[PDB]
RNA sequence: AUGGGGAAGCUCCGUUUCAAAGGCCUGAUUUUAUGCAGGCCACCAUCGAAAGGGAAUCCGGUUAAGAUUCCGGAACCUGGA
RNA sequence: UUGUGACGGCCCGUGAAAAUCCACAGGAAGGAAUAGUUUUCAUGCCAGGUCGUACUGAUAACCGCAGCAGGUCUCCAAGGU
RNA sequence: UUACUUAUUCAAUGAAGCGGAGCUGGAAUUCAUUUUCCACGUUCUAGCAUUCAAGGUCCCAUUCGGGGCUGAUCCGGGUUG
């Protein structure tokens, strides 16, 4: 009957219902697997003189670390990878453009005891 | 030849307005329901300074009518308008400076300022300092005000449009020397970059029409047609007369 | 009682914030709605030549409430009693080898614009239905003077929409019956009756007709105020 | 600073009173002043106009 | 950029413009959800400063070469529960 | 020398914006008692990612064909005369 | 020369009050039937005006209270010039 009532001048766009996408086919059809996992972001330990300084005194671990990979992940690799609790991360991009980590692990654990179950000293 | 200067400022690279410090445009309330069936009261709550302008510009606000709200209008303030002052717009507002009545509710020989030249576009004449236009007579059939402008010009604009009573503050500015190029570099430093003005017979004739010669010299009548074009109007364009004329207001 | 207090707020022109009034008249409505209403407006002001406007003078609600329902009593076959047809003349050719004349002859109404044109061409068209809702005038602005020529009963009725509903569609355009049953001839004539008196024997004047060239409200009053100001002598 | 102001309590950051960390004691009471002055006009004027229509 | 308008076109203008231009509070809240008869509103994208504006760290020690960044001590801010 | 304060002079020149943070007006809503509210009071728990960071910054690390008497922005600034 | 508005053109607004009609009492030349206009609540002051609005009619299961009408006239949907 009765026209409604508009007690504003303005007209906007009414909000009409929104679908969820129900594809017919899925995009890629396979999930790509863990693009990084602890093998991924901790690559290789870096034996230098220094970082052997830093394991044997610093109680730090240095490793070679995924460019990719952050602070939580390199955290996370370490944790599942020797089963050892970190303290702090560090990182630094190297001038040759490798990612470097310093890795200091809690007073309950030794990096020179971890450095060599890992193989070097 | 080449492009000459009063060509270039059409494209407004380096020509245009210095607008940092400005203070909003200058323009009179929007002329809703109130301005023009009875009036509203506003409150001048600041004066200040415009750059680039030599009036002083006047802060308004006003009670939204339709809405829980205020709403701050730039004025240009009127000479005897002060903080703390009570504006009235409206067709029902009383005849008092700083008022924007219409000028069909004004009498015969008011003084107004920031006069709109079309009901609504929210102020178009007499808004430079010390400037006020002169109401003259009023045509109710198709109402119509015949105003004197400050050129001294006769204007036939609509009973509805709006103006504010007074003059412009800020008058007498250039009764006063500026004695220095240093003053001019100052005041035009914020209008725009129009200052120096090198003369066209100083340049080559590649730069100017009127440059060139073995002695600074013009060479030809320095009165240009209308007709002209770009490039062409460059000295008196489409002058009458020329010459000192004895004369006087004639308005 | 005691605790009640009038407040009246007063909705002077200074006074008190505005109440919410119905601002539909100010909605600032879409462009398209924009271009439907002006688009109307412009129809309505200018001088509409006769061929318009012998449109929108479609039949009144009862008669063609009556046409409507004689057409429904014509409806077409729909498609679950076509399919239904369909396999029954096809059992009748495997059994009785009837030579397709087993399922009766349809009583229908006809319908598409071209096959109706063609109709009234060759005559058959016993009665004619054209609305006036055709987005192209000119698809239909000739078939009332068809239907002259022809001499057959013709009228303007109002949707194409409803003519879609009859003939079981969205959106017909035209609508004619060729053929009726002997139970309702009797109100066919008498409704087609009614329906030449309005529209066939009246084609000349709607042909010599001019339509359109009304105002709006604003412009009607101006016009009533300067008359009345002037004839006040 | 103003971003300093947000791990400060709200004791630091107004007075008792009404108004109080946005307006001055002396704007508040003129303020105060104004609106009591005003209405009791307002009223005075109000009757002032009604018993001047009784009189018309 | 967009809307829109030019231009044969590469593209030009335009930045709130003759646009139907969104995100933001608390309930709905596992007969179905994040739907909705809950509610508030109505900004004009964005980019643009390592000297403008800005949340918060200092001292001592430590290297061949890094440190207001590491270590020891002592704090501060932001966001969460 | 630097910072700050209260002042005074100058201008037809009166000497950014925004993010952001707080506050006030108002009073929506909600709230009792072996317990409600307060996380703008104190204490207590967790986390803080990404990229830069070395060195010169110039009569040898920059530009000028070079380890070129050139050019290239800035902070600190002892004693005597 | 001039009239219409609908083409085209200019301008403003968050398209908010346009055109006309009228609850209401009169300033007020009405021949017994009002053309106008005002009553349609703002002018000594740097106050405040917001929660479908208070009140007033009508009704309810009446539990965080409310639901119509009116306050806040009606008609034409030409936003206005």
């Amino acid at each position: 009957k009765a026209l409604k009532v508009r007690t504003s001048a303005t007209f906007r766009l009414p909000k009409t219902l929104k679908l969820a996408r129900a594809p017919k086919y899925a995009s890629k059809a396979v999930p790509h697997y863990n693009r990084l996992d602890s093998y991924k972001v901790i690559e290789q330990p870096i034996t230098s003189e220094t970082a052997m300084k830093k394991v044997e005194d610093g109680n730090i671990l240095v490793f070679q670390v995924s460019m990719k990979a952050n602070k939580y992940q390199i955290k996370k690799a370490v944790k599942e990878l020797y089963e050892v609790d970190v303290l702090k991360v560090n990182t630094l991009v190297r001038p040759n453009g490798t990612k470097k980590a310093y890795v200091r692990l809690t007073a309950d654990y030794d990096a020179l005891d971890i450095a060599n179950r890992i193989g070097y000293i | 030849g080449r492009v000459i200067r009063n060509q270039r400022k059409g494209a407004g690279s380096i020509f245009t307005s210095h607008t940092r410090l400005r203070q909003g445009a200058a323009k009179l309330r929007t002329l809703d329901y109130a301005e023009r069936h009875g009036y509203i009261r506003g409150i001048v709550k600041q004066i200040v300074h415009d750059s680039g302008r030599g009036a002083p510009l006047a802060k308004v606000v006003f009670r939204d009518p339709y809405k829980y709200r205020l709403r701050e209008e730039i004025f240009i303030a009127n000479e005897g308008v002060h903080t703390g002052q009570f504006i009235y717009a409206g067709k029902k507002a009383s005849l008092n400076v700083g008022n924007v009545l219409p000028l069909g509710s004004v009498p015969e020989g008011t003084i107004v300022s920031n006069v709109e030249e079309k009901p609504g576009d929210r102020g178009a004449l007499a808004r430079a300092s010390g400037n006020y236009v002169i109401i003259i007579g009023h045509n109710p059939d198709e109402n119509k005000t015949r105003v004197r402008l400050p050129s001294g010009a006769k204007k036939v604009i609509s009973s509805d449009a709006r103006g504010v009573i007074g003059v412009i503050a800020g008058g007498g500015r250039v009764d006063k020397p500026l004695l220095k190029a240093g003053r001019a570099f100052h005041k035009y430093r914020l209008k725009r970059n129009s200052w120096p003005k090198t003369r066209g017979v100083a340049m080559n004739p590649v730069d100017h029409p009127h440059g060139g010669g073995n002695h600074q010299h013009i060479g030809k009548a320095s009165t240009i047609s209308r007709g002209a074009v770009s490039g062409q109007k460059a000295g008196l364009i489409a002058a009458r007369r020329t010459g000192l004329l004895r004369g006087s207001q004639k308005t | 009682n005691p605790l009640t207090h009038s407040t009246p707020k007063n909705f002077g022109i200074g006074q008190a914030v505005q109440p919410k009034r119905n601002l539909s008249r100010y909605v600032k409505w879409p462009e398209y709605v924009r271009v439907q209403r002006q688009k109307k407006i412009l129809s309505i002001r200018l001088k509409v030549p006769p061929t318009i406007a012998q449109f929108q003078y479609t039949l009144d609600r009862n008669t063609a409430a009556e046409t409507f329902k004689l057409f429904n009593k014509y409806r077409p076959e729909t498609a679950a009693e076509k399919k239904e047809r369909l396999t029954k003349e096809a059992a009748a050719v495997a059994e009785g080898k009837s030579k397709q004349d087993a399922s009766p002859k349809p009583y229908a109404v006809k319908y598409g614009l071209n096959h109706v044109v063609a109709l009234i061409e060759n005559k058959k068209a016993k009665l004619v239905l054209i609305a006036n809702d055709v987005d192209p005038i000119e698809l239909v602005v000739f078939l009332p003077a068809l239907c002259k020529k022809m001499g057959v009963p013709y009228a303007i009725v109002k949707g194409k929409a409803r003519l879609g509903t009859l003939v079981n569609q969205k959106t017909s355009a035209v609508a004619a019956l060729t053929e009726v049953r002997a139970e309702d001839e009797a109100a066919l004539a008498k409704l087609v009756s009614t329906i030449d008196a309005n529209f066939a024997d009246k084609y000349d004047e709607v042909k010599k007709h001019w339509g359109g060239g009304i105002l709006g409200n604003k412009a009607q009053a101006k016009m009533d105020k300067r008359a009345k100001n002037s004839d006040s002598a | 600073r103003p971003r300093q102001y947000a791990t400060v309590s709200k004791t630091h950051k107004t007075v008792s009173r009404a108004y109080g960390g946005s307006r001055c004691a002396n704007c508040v009471k003129e303020r105060i002043i104004r609106a009591f002055l005003i209405e009791e006009q307002k009223i005075v004027k109000k009757v002032v106009k009604e018993q001047t229509e009784a009189a018309k």
